């Protein structure tokens, strides 16, 4: 299947700060229908997932602009502009160009 | 509104039968959804059953073993376990993405049921 890498594991933060986290695929999740179906998800301490982003850079109803997402082919990256304590969590990328779904093992974003 | 419920403490080569019960949404115009967490926080999708359950797709590692459906006692999600693996411990949730929309798969999540195969 399609191995999703994100990178860090852990990211220690502190509020206000700037970051980003990347996210790599196996395979180019450019489907042939010329979508890239690339997601960001976000699961708060005790909570379950959240979608943040859909198709790389779209935000979903509710998300702030703080979170903006970029990339393509194989290389993703979430960018986080002012970090505040409701960001922290795990953010997990997923591609559905592919199936399986898969899905990275998350970014731990930690208060430093 | 998602709630997962059936999990438990089963031993390998068990049958579980895990239920989503639905509220506050049409669920006949959502596609249904199966994710499990592992022990180390990776995600895993499990299966998916269209509005309708005219069609369903399950992983590999599951195929034959797991079954989906979209049953009606009242609004439900099933998934009948057998054959279970300590590979299969996690924390299973149901989700669902709206069938008019083109967001992306799992759009809201349940809960959570927890489902450990050991001993």
């Amino acid at each position: 299947d399609v191995v999703m890498t994100q990178t860090p594991l852990s990211l220690p933060v502190s509020l206000g700060d700037q970051a980003s986290i990347s996210c790599r695929s196996s395979q180019n999740l450019v489907h042939s229908d010329g979508k890239t179906y690339l997601h960001w998800f976000l699961q708060k301490p005790g909570q379950s997932p959240t979608l943040l982003i859909y198709k790389v850079s779209n935000r979903f109803s509710g998300v702030p602009d703080r979170f903006s997402g970029s990339g393509s082919g194989t290389d993703f990256i979430l960018k986080i502009s002012r970090v505040e304590a409701e960001d922290l969590g795990v953010y997990f990328c997923s591609q559905s160009t592919h199936v399986p779904l898969t899905f990275g093992c998350g970014t731990k974003l930690e208060l430093k | 509104q998602l709630v997962e419920s059936g999990g438990g403490l089963v031993k390998p080569g068990g049958s579980l039968k895990l239920s989503c019960a639905a509220s506050g949404f049409i669920f006949s115009d959502n596609y249904m959804y199966w994710v499990r967490q592992t022990p180390e926080k990776c995600l895993e999708w499990v299966a998916t059953i269209s509005d309708g359950g005219t069609y369903i797709d399950y992983s590999d590692s599951v195929k034959g073993r797991f079954t989906i459906s979209r049953d009606n006692a009242k609004n439900n999600l099933y998934l009948q376990m057998s054959s279970l693996r300590s590979e299969d411990t996690g924390m299973y949730y149901c989700g669902r993405s709206p069938i008019y929309y083109d967001y992306a798969p799992f759009t809201y999540w349940g809960q959570g049921t927890l489902v450990t195969v050991s001993a």
